[PDB]
């Protein structure tokens, strides 16, 4: 599970 | 490309395009430049296994932490492989290569992420038309900042999106050209000569500076 990514 | 993009981005801030008796950049104008790629989704996951992006063509693709990439094309089957030097291979999933199958794995970790939980940038905008066949580009290098994340690509593009205002940034430095995204989701493309001879807004200068400082930083971590 990700730390960080785009707009969501 | 890297240094010729130092070229055109010391011209256009040399001339000062904010201060300006009267600014006019919707004369500066040029619809037939929009980029044909541009990152539409990104995944850091760089502290275990590496970034993952997606393309506008909803191809998807990620970097692992050795330098190595691998990309799943548009039809959801055709495999790219580029390794830590700068070579090519060309694979498929449903006949399982044994090699690379923990790196297809972790590939659909990012698809089906991007796919489910994030929002696509640029959506509604119409791409340019381009060779069908012809190869993808890939993603050389990444940095973060403060302010934004830089995304430099192996046709010779660079992107910069910004964290707070959700402003961004492709510069295209072969038919000299830069596409803006506002906060409003309001799309415009510019040619850079013409921005001399017209000017732009405060933060269309802004952000044409701190684009030129990141070019810098994209030639010093190599």
């Amino acid at each position: 599970d990700p730390p960080l990514h785009s707009t969501a | 490309h890297l240094s010729d993009m130092l070229q055109q981005l010391h011209s256009v801030n040399a001339s000062k395009p904010s201060e300006r008796g009267l600014v006019r950049q919707e004369e500066a104008e040029d619809p037939a430049c929009i980029p044909i790629f541009w990152v539409s989704k990104w995944v850091d996951y760089s502290d275990k296994y590496g970034l993952g992006y997606q393309l506008c063509d909803n191809s998807v693709g990620v970097l692992f932490n050795d330098s190595t990439r691998l990309i799943l094309y548009n039809d959801g089957d055709s495999l790219q492989y580029i390794e830590r030097d700068g070579t090519e291979s060309y694979l498929t999933v449903s006949s399982h290569p044994n090699s690379l199958m923990k790196k297809i794995t972790l590939l659909k970790y990012f698809r089906n992420y991007m796919s489910e939980h994030l929002l696509k940038a640029g959506a509604n905008i119409t791409p340019r038309e381009g060779d069908e066949l012809a190869r993808l580009p890939y993603l050389r290098t990444w940095f973060r900042t403060r302010s934004a994340i830089i995304l430099h690509l192996s046709n010779g593009s660079v992107q910069i999106n910004f964290f707070q205002d959700h402003t961004k940034l492709i510069l295209c430095p072969l038919m000299a050209a830069v596409t803006y995204i506002d906060e409003k989701r309001d799309f415009r493309t510019y040619r850079l000569s013409l921005l001399e001879e017209y000017g732009c807004c405060k933060e269309l200068a802004s952000r044409l500076r701190y684009a030129r400082t990141m070019v810098d930083k994209l030639l010093s971590s190599r």
